[PDB]
């Protein structure tokens, strides 16, 4: 059968047995330089996987498939504000792009049983004020559907 | 320049067509269309074009 | 100060972010097997109108993909009755190496000066089921 399915622009009906990959990409703009630009991608849990071990595995996908992939910092995160938030984990890690070194922030939550989404933050240089918080006004804001 | 900060012509019909026929011939595809590896998928995408 | 949707809640964004999401949904253990689907957006360009923009995307698909043959081109509609969005859709062929994919995409001005997209692909040429799903998607979609 098909169920509902709602984007930006408006909802419509989807067959119960695709699995979701959508990926969410929004492009700010720039000020003197090139800003940062956001991102929200999903995953699906292994069996018996937690989000710490799913973590770790997708730090050894980055790994495997990026160049000089490198965590900087580690640690809980929080999706949203009051009783709904969800609680989950996330890194800071560079990698080298051609001849420039990206800077991301990458936070996972289990939005519902198995169901991992994801936030990410990319930038072509270091992470300044303004980019550090930016990604926590847009953690803040998220309002997990209930 | 580079599409993962900018507007690109990576969007409408052309990253359309480009996304579904990689989800068929690409292998590496299911790893950048899903966690976090997703977060340069537009980086793959251009590679695919170029 | 700009609220966003998606399926597993809502945000708040920058006043004058770009949007280009894409929706995808798989058949997950036969991806490559299986019909997808997907949703793209983009911006017209100054004094641009649908029947350019898709025009300019043709072009691009030729000059970038593999062996891009469009087959037809014909109006299409996103949703039923008063909220349906008028637009057009194209059946197309296209190839990565000895690989050839089937999709049909259809185009539509959501609001001023932005268009939504919709691509079905298939590994296969489209059979019934693949068009009953084609027209069952479009007719469902319900504009905000």
């Amino acid at each position: 059968m098909d169920r509902p399915y709602r984007i930006q622009e408006g909802c419509f009906v989807l067959p119960e047995t695709f699995t979701d990959r959508s990926v969410n990409i929004f492009i700010l703009e720039g000020n003197e330089r090139t800003s940062p630009s956001l991102n929200i991608s999903r995953d699906t849990l292994k069996p018996d996987e937690d989000l710490p071990a799913y973590i770790d595995r997708q730090i050894a996908l980055m790994k495997k498939n990026l160049g000089q992939h490198r965590v900087l910092s580690r640690a809980p995160a929080q999706a949203g504000t009051g009783n709904d938030a969800l609680m989950g984990e996330q890194i800071a890690a560079t990698h080298k792009s051609g001849k420039t070194e990206v800077y991301q922030r990458q936070a996972g939550f289990i939005a519902t049983p198995g169901k991992v989404l994801v936030f990410t933050l990319t930038s072509p240089r270091p992470f300044d004020d303004k980019a550090d918080l930016l990604w926590n006004t847009w953690l803040a804001g998220f309002q997990p559907d209930k | 320049d580079d599409p993962i900060y900018h507007t690109s012509a990576l969007a409408g019909f052309l990253i359309g067509a480009i996304i579904g026929i990689a989800i068929i011939a690409l292998a590496a595809f299911a790893f950048f269309s899903c966690g976090f590896l997703a977060g340069l998928i537009l980086g793959f995408m251009a590679d695919q074009i170029a």
